[PDB]
């Protein structure tokens, strides 16, 4: 068992595309019949190929700044069961 | 019709049977190795062997992976190793893979002298496979299911350095193939059985060369229409000669059966002697 | 990873209604992709009439092939390449 | 189901971890050097062992240290020991270089033969890795940067005829193998542990011929097969082969009987004494 | 805690710090020679010289001298020599060359063996370094441009099989070495410094095998190391020792000292006399 290093050129894949770096990578490699198993463990990204992403459509500053909330981890919750409730026994619960 | 020295033909039995075979605790040698002078007829005694037997050939020649301009050795014996193992399932006979002068014929002086990168190939190709016969890995598309091994067999004039540990491992079997009087006289009466000689005359043949290739004998037989030619040439005459054969439409040249006696052949024989003793 | 000779397998494997595809199958034809698509196309129709006709692919497959190969230059040339294999399929 | 000496194997893998563990101020031999009669097994047991400690080997035949190039034999040995440190640090485990014959190659018999500088150069080569196993150099520019240090195994048949300070207790470890009685009964034993013969038996193989080498049983059992194999191939016929051994019927197991094994190895010996 | 050697140290210091200082009227010689017997410590009291002042060295092989190319190992002493020119340039310290084992590379054994023109030209390049230090040409278009002068140490089993003109007092100083009694008491004393013996128990064991090199008493230690080491492999299994020792996820193992006392020693000592005595 070890770890391979393998490097790739920028000009071989689609600006502002997750889905095709992501079928190029581990399109046709996880089924070949001559290794028992492979992980895909990291992935360097450079600079040249991340500006041409948008990114968060916000991010952690911007949702502190539009929510006034700052100085303490922020408080959730998921309301039970799963799947049952009315619409109005729904809302009844989320206030 | 060509007669076959029966040691030769129990070398090439008895390594083909017992790779074939699967008996427990025994070790055998995959690869065989056949070294003699040129002209012995090594090549010539294989492909008749196999023909008797009734077994399927592949030959690699040797100028195919010496040549620089050719392609990859390590990828060729590969690839012709797995295709006589799928002949075996599919003819359902025996089959075996022989290569002709490994270290020969490449063009290059040295003749096993001076290693090359190509020369270490092979090498390397033939040792893995003789550690692994069942096995065997091309670049892509790598197959779980295991095949048949296959025998080797290689001839050439001696064999390098590179290849003692092989043999010191009694993977590869080394034959020194050398023929004798009761050898030559076979193959010299195979050759002359259909010209009709005496078994006295055909003795006399060999006594007269003692000393000499198998080849030389064969070679003896093609110099038998020169003094038609050099009588024919005297009436036609010197003037047009070519003319009349090269491009013109005219009966072909009709040469009645050479007389064969034993005189004419000792004095053709003299002359190849002659040629040779000045050459070298 | 399919030429010539995977053929009749093929075919009454996967049966009529099915596509098969070749990638280093046509392309790699000593000749072109034009013979190198004949090839394969002479094959198929080939191993389609004998099915037809009655005869087990399993057992005269390979005899199919080769009686094609007779009146058809570009799939002799391609026989010659690719080697023959055999499929133990009961 | 070949039997290792425990001996032999010991006298290997303590040679080769102590190369590999880092004990703090000790020095460690880099050459292990076994050296004895010719046919004994130096090198078959080596093979045993590297098997079964599953280490890989990097092999140089001794016929390849004296080429018509000069400084090429030397050159050779720098370029597999630098192939060999990368293994090391690529694969992960543990790698040993093996020089086979080396008498042949570094030796020096009589004066009345005509040596070259490759003698010279080829004992030069193999003191100064070492002396520094982390500083081996490629030709052309100069790189600082250490490599992993590799043990080096070297078989011969007398160190005599070499450079003398090639062989020093600070260089090499020096190890002579003559198998004994115990060992020889162990190995004969491992040779024909399938056949099916009692203790007590091979113990007089052994006493039979005492003055034999390893190779001479293993070489026994051959000729026993080969004829038992002749045999069958004339009675089934040449025309007909194929078809009874690709799908073995009527095929009498050999011998193998002290009786015999005594029998044989006497008609060995009286064909060895027609030449002698 | 290895004892160094006053006489070589001293020896080495002043070579060295010699050649960077300028006085003005004084000519010193840019090679220094160490010779003596194998194994009295040459090589490895200059290792601990160079380590102790914490200067760099650059290495070249006594078996580099000679190459398949005419003049290649000419090349590269002068490639070998700029660049350790340059590192006393950047790095700012004290920088030298040593060539080990000079004896075998440049030298002429018998008057019987064929050489070549690589070893005439090796004992030429350096007599031309050691006469200029400041102009050394790369092979092209020349510059008239100096460089830092290099000291450069060499090492040897004989001198005495080398080109006259290369040794002499202007162009190599000379130094003869032979451990004495006292120097051994020192040295041997420092080896076993850790175990801890008495100073009559360490005059004993030089008197015992007095007619030994250094390397003789360090080889001692390796072989008391050996039933601890042969504990472990067992104790781990011969099966998966490789992965215990070279890569795995735990500390490396530890061995307890072992009884050091002048009776084992001495049992020990005869037993790699008698085993030096069986190749003799
Ligand atoms: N331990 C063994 N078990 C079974 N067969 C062995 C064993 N040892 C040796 N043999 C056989 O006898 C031969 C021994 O010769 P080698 O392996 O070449 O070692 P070697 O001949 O002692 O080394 P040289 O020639 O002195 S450098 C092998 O080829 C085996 O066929
Ligand atoms: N000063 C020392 N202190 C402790 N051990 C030493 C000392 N000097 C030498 N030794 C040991 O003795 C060995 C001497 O080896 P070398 O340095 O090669 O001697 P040498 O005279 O250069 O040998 P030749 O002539 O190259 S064979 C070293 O491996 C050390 O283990
Ligand atoms: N048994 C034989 N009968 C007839 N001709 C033979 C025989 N053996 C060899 N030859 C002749 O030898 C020549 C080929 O030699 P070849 O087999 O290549 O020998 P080698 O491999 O030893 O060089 C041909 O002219 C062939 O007729
Ligand atoms: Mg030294």
């Amino acid at each position: 068992q070890f770890i391979a290093y393998i490097a790739y050129p920028l000009d071989l894949f689609e600006e502002g595309s997750i889905t095709n770096v992501l079928t190029s990578i581990v399109g046709n490699v996880f089924g070949f019949k001559a290794l028992r198993a492979l992980r895909l463990e990291d992935i360097r990204f450079p600079v040249a190929y991340i500006k041409t992403f948008q990114g968060p459509p916000h991010g952690i500053q911007v949702e502190r700044d539009k929510l006034n909330k700052y100085g303490r981890p922020l408080l959730g919750c998921t309301i039970k069961p799963k799947l049952g409730l009315s619409a109005k026994n729904y809302g009844r619960a989320v206030y | 019709s060509y007669y076959i020295a029966p040691r030769f033909l129990d070398k090439l039995a008895v390594h083909i049977t017992k790779n074939f075979l699967n008996i427990p605790g025994v070790r055998v040698p995959l690869i065989l190795g056949i070294h003699g002078r040129k002209g012995e007829g090594k090549t010539f005694q294989c492909e008749l062997a196999f023909e008797k037997m009734g077994i399927e050939v592949t030959l690699i020649s040797g100028g195919e992976l010496e040549s620089p301009d050719a392609g990859d050795p390590a990828r060729l014996i590969r690839l012709r190793y797995r295709e006589t193992a799928e002949l075996i399932k599919v003819r359902g006979k025996m089959c075996v893979l022989m290569i002709n002068d490994l270290d020969a014929g490449a063009g290059r002086f040295d003749e096993g002298t001076q290693y090359t990168v190509n020369t270490q190939l092979v090498n390397a190709t033939l040792m893995n496979i003789a550690d692994n016969p069942t096995d065997v890995q091309l670049p892509g598309s790598y197959d779980s299911n295991p095949i048949r091994r296959v025998p080797i067999i290689v001839t050439g004039n001696d064999f390098s350095t590179l290849y003692a540990p092989l043999i010191r491992d009694g993977r590869m079997e080394k034959f020194y193939w050398e023929p004798n009087r009761d050898d030559k006289v076979g193959i010299v009466g195979g050759i002359f059985a259909e010209d009709g000689l005496s078994q006295r005359e055909i003795e006399q043949l060999v006594d007269t060369f003692p000393k000499q290739s198998i080849d030389f004998f064969s070679a003896l037989r093609s110099r038998i229409y020169d003094i038609q030619i050099r009588d024919f040439i005297h009436k036609v005459g010197f003037e047009r000669i070519s003319l009349r054969v090269v491009n013109s439409l005219e009966a072909p040249p009709e040469f009645k059966k050479p007389d064969f006696s034993l005189a004419h052949l000792i004095e053709s024989g003299n002359l190849v002697l002659g040629e040779q003793q000045r050459v070298d | 990873g399919i030429h010539v000779w995977h053929m009749p397998a093929l075919v009454e494997i996967f049966g009529d209604d099915s596509v098969l595809q070749f990638g280093g199958g046509t392309l790699g034809h000593p000749w072109g992709n034009a013979p190198g698509a004949t090839a394969n196309r002479v094959a198929l129709e080939a191993c389609v009439q004998a099915r037809n006709e009655g005869r087990n692919l399993a057992r005269e497959g390979n005899d199919v092939i080769r009686e094609a190969a007779k009146w058809s230059p570009e799939l002799a040339v391609a026989c010659e390449l690719w080697k023959e294999i055999k499929f133990e399929f009961e």
